[PDB]
């Protein structure tokens, strides 16, 4: 039962064993029925750990290959090192993508939760944007900016930018346009209207809302000023 | 107790 | 070729994912050659990254089993012994590798994968269980002495492996076999020895040497608290 698994998740979290625990709320996904909050919240840590630990791989070999680029036949080795990261980033994108597609998004039925997780699409293939290349990563950008457009749309009637979820979503959307679709214009313009949409209520936010609300906004202006600078 | 040794962001 | 599998291993040193560093310094082992002491401090960083990953593990899931009061502690124990055949597996994968390859090859040499065999078997005593515990105890405790011995011999005491060698062994003593004197014993021999050359000591090894003596010191402090 899931319920195990929500357990088992919590031990793998903590022993930093982060791929039981995705593979536990995994087959929470594929339980069908709706995640609360609190599962929700596990497996979005979960994957985005795990990605996370591919991501930054990534990068840093990505680094190491445009720092040595002069070096011929270790220059190669390390490229076949870094697709060697990229396919098992790529896989686990596809997924938490799948998972999403075929069961949380197909029953989300909160207008929270359908945001959530037409952000967390968003997202992955973002994640997905940063590795691909050519018509591939045409084709992965115009899904997650559909993905987040969708949910942006929705967020936009449904909830406040007093809630953190939908400044969550105007911060990656925002990031989205600067570091992947190169619109650093349509960033900016983007992350200060979430901004001061925000402050126009950055008073009114409960107890926890307004330290996660915080929390975010401190992200979203400091993107402001290292986009504006 | 203790033993031998060996600029974007997001949300 | 030896060189390119190094490389990738230093490459999965870079990227900070160590599994794949082992892996390919397991395969760089199996030619048979004396790992020189670049190769040598690669594969102690890789096994010891990859199982120090466990042993964090393995701590935190016993202190929640010990925080138990069930499924609960049933799979907490689960767990727990999935991440303990992990980390014998591949302190198996060490020692049968020191074993076929590399204690089966100088003075140095033989300290430093001998202290490893040792090291191995005492996070294995960690994990151990049966009466076999004392049948790893021993099996380090044996490279421990052939290290001491070799090393009391043909290292100075400046050397950082001869102090290495003390500091691990002791650690063994006070964990593993709840004798606190007998690891200061060895550990203040060891950390006066140290001082008998605090100023001949090497220009780099200054930071070695005082590094590894503080934390001599500290346990030192630790065990005769």
């Amino acid at each position: 039962d899931k319920n195990e698994l929500v357990q088992k998740a919590k031990l793998a979290e903590q022993a930093e064993r982060y791929d039981d625990m995705a593979a536990c709320m995994k087959s929470v996904t594929e339980q069908g029925a709706e995640l609360s909050n609190e599962e929700r919240n596990l497996l979005s840590v979960a994957y985005k750990n795990v990605v996370g630990a591919r991501r930054s791989s990534w990068r840093v070999v990505s680094s190491i290959e445009q720092k040595t680029e002069g070096a011929e036949k270790k220059q190669q080795m390390a490229r076949e090192y870094r697709e060697k990261i990229e396919t098992e980033l790529r896989d686990i994108c596809n997924d938490v993508l799948s998972l999403l597609e075929k069961f949380l998004i197909p029953n989300a039925s909160q207008a929270e939760s359908k945001v959530f997780y037409l952000k967390m699409k968003g997202d992955y293939y973002r994640y997905l944007a940063e590795v691909a290349a050519g018509d591939d990563k045409k084709g992965i950008v115009d899904q997650s900016q559909q993905a987040y457009q969708e949910a942006f749309e929705i967020s936009k009637k449904e909830m406040q930018p007093t809630h953190p979820i939908r400044l969550g979503l105007a911060l990656n959307f925002s990031v989205f346009y600067y570091e992947i679709l190169n619109s650093p214009e349509k960033a900016c313009s983007l992350a200060k209207t979430a901004f001061d949409e925000a402050i126009a209520e950055l008073d009114t936010l409960s107890e926890e809302s307004y330290k996660d609300s915080t929390l975010i906004m401190q992200l979203l202006r400091d993107n402001l000023t290292l986009w504006t600078s | 107790s203790s033993s031998a040794p060996n600029r974007s962001a997001s949300e």
